[PDB]
């Protein structure tokens, strides 16, 4: 597996067997393990924030995807308040010329 | 006084205009996407809910 | 010297009437804003409204609540504050709190 | 919960229908009184000078 | 200036936007009343020379 | 008269910041949707997934529709834009001139 | 993307006719007075000799 | 004074200019179905 | 391999519709500005000789 690494330079790492199941392709640089697919080519350069492979089955999965389902909605929420207060603005902002 | 340059009474009308367009624009979206609450921007709690 | 008086009676219902127009205007919008308020408290009322639909109730109140505060610290075409009676020169309401620091003779 | 849901998020067919309607009316309304605001100013204009 | 990414230089500009108003408000006031003065002159002279024939 | 026309102009100015704001709001609230969308199939597949009669192939493939959702979900954060500039690429925060 | 450029980009209907009617009866108002001013040097033509 | 009887005149005819020149300008926005006809109408935004 | 050939080649009804209304709007809103256009500056002239 392939990519531009740390210091700015194009490296190469050799694959191992891992993962949830234990029988996929995985890379490491730094200590971090990533999967091959993921990994290959990436500019690690420039993206280090990226998701490293599982080592588990996910014991309760349903309660992280709800709670960031409910930051989703909470952002969307806000989103649309502050939409309404803009239209409010406009039609105070033509009456005021207007007048 | 018969003023030429404003025309105050057309920028009058303007607005009236608009705010028609604004509800006009409102219904038709509702009536063909079959939603009451087609964006955030209609009702926060009923997008969450 | 009556002429002059009349006219002068004239410039003050110009300079008058300036300045009740937009007042009446201003409070049409705190009008519909309240209204909105109202609107959100009866939703409140429903108990069945989990604790981050509550929440999200509370940011739509605070959104109303600022746009009111805008409102409150109006200003007039020169630049000077509407509300604040005499202490033109100041906006009247902390922005914080909503305590009133304009003038109380009108 | 469907129905639930249904109840939180449909729209109404005749009430945007009828709500159309008025916005539609309104601006046909609107849009023949800025004709005639603008007429005015050429009816002062008619004082020839 | 670029301010993309970059922390403070957007807010550096957005105070000095907010000076830039202030100044340029205060500054309109100024120049009108300049025009004033000059208008107080104006008619002044015109009537005084209506006045001097 | 000097002043009011002053205030005219850039009240109008103002009235198209009001607009701009709309713009990259409803731009925002649009790719959160898709993110929605992608998080409520993700939720139903994790669902499915619990069935102890799945057998470890279809584990697998399950694994491997959940994979392509996640890199969906990461597509829209980096490459969504308004303008030319990315908006969802970071926790962000942004001022309006309204008045 | 289209809402945003057409906000930019397109012109107002309403306003830019209001516009064009203030222009055309500013410019005749214009032309009539520009005869009248023309005519000014004729009285003081005619009274001297 | 044919200047100041023509003082007359010719300031009624600037003002012309002035008018004619928004009703071009009118009619320019009206006719295209554009508001930025040209990058003269608003630089910056005609880039955005 | 026809529904590929289909999504190449085959006009979509509604966005041709909607771009001939369009453009036949933008038809008349020309025509009657240029009839305009024809007649008020040189026409103007006249009222002067």
């Amino acid at each position: 597996t392939k990519y531009t690494a740390d210091d700015g330079t194009s490296k190469t790492a050799l694959n191992k067997l891992g993962g949830a199941d234990g029988k996929t392709e995985v890379v490491s640089i730094g200590g971090k393990t990533y999967a091959a697919s993921k990994a290959e080519g990436h500019n690690f350069k420039a993206q280090p924030d990226l998701a490293e492979a599982a080592a588990t089955t996910t014991e309760n999965p349903l309660q992280k995807i709800d709670a960031a389902l409910a930051q989703v909605d909470t952002l969307r929420s806000d989103l649309g308040a502050v939409q309404n207060r803009f239209n409010s603005a406009i039609t105070n902002l033509g009456n005021t010329v207007n007048n | 006084a018969q003023v030429i340059n404003t025309n105050s009474l057309s920028l009058l009308t303007q607005n009236n205009l608009n705010k028609s367009q604004s509800a006009l624009g409102t219904a038709i979206e509702r009536l063909s996407s079959g939603l009451r609450i087609n964006s955030a921007k209609d009702d926060a709690a009923g997008q969450a809910i | 010297q009556a002429q002059a008086q009349n006219s002068q009676y004239a410039l003050a219902r110009t300079f008058a009437t300036q300045k009740v127009s937009l007042e009446e205007s201003v409070l049409s919008q705190v009008t519909t804003a309240i209204q909105t308020a109202q609107e959100k408290i009866v939703y409140a009322g429903n108990g069945t409204l989990s604790d981050d639909d509550r929440a999200s109730l509370a940011t739509d109140l605070q959104g109303i609540r600022d746009q009111l505060m805008n409102l409150a610290n109006s200003t007039d075409g020169n630049g000077r504050y509407i509300f604040a009676g005499y202490k033109t020169e100041a906006a009247p309401f902390d922005q914080a709190t909503g305590g009133y620091h304009g003038g109380e003779k009108s | 919960l469907t129905s639930a849901r249904s109840r939180i998020e449909d729209s109404d067919y005749a009430t945007e229908v009828s709500n159309m309607s008025r916005a539609q009316i309104l601006q046909q309304a609107g849009t023949s009184v800025l004709a005639q605001a603008n007429q005015v100013p050429q009816n002062v204009l008619s004082l020839l000078r | 200036t670029p301010v993309e990414g970059n922390n403070v230089e957007k807010e550096k500009a957005a105070a000095a936007i907010d000076k830039t108003n202030r100044g340029l408000k205060n500054s309109l006031n100024n120049v009108l009343t300049v025009r004033a003065e000059l208008g107080t002159q104006l008619s002044e002279l015109s009537t005084l020379d209506s006045l001097g024939s | 008269a000097n002043r009011f026309t002053a205030n005219i102009k850039g009240l109008t100015q103002a009235s198209r910041n009001a607009n701009d704001g709309i713009s990259i709001a409803q731009t925002t609230e649009g790719a959160l949707n898709e993110i929605n969308n992608n998080l409520q199939r993700v939720r139903e597949l994790a669902v499915q997934s619990a069935n102890s009669t799945n057998s470890q192939s279809d584990l697998d493939s399950i694994q491997a529709e959940i994979t392509q959702r996640l890199n969906e979900i990461d597509r829209v954060s980096g490459q969504t834009q308004f303008n030319g500039v990315k908006v969802l690429a970071q926790d962000n925060t942004l001022t309006i001139q309204v008045g």
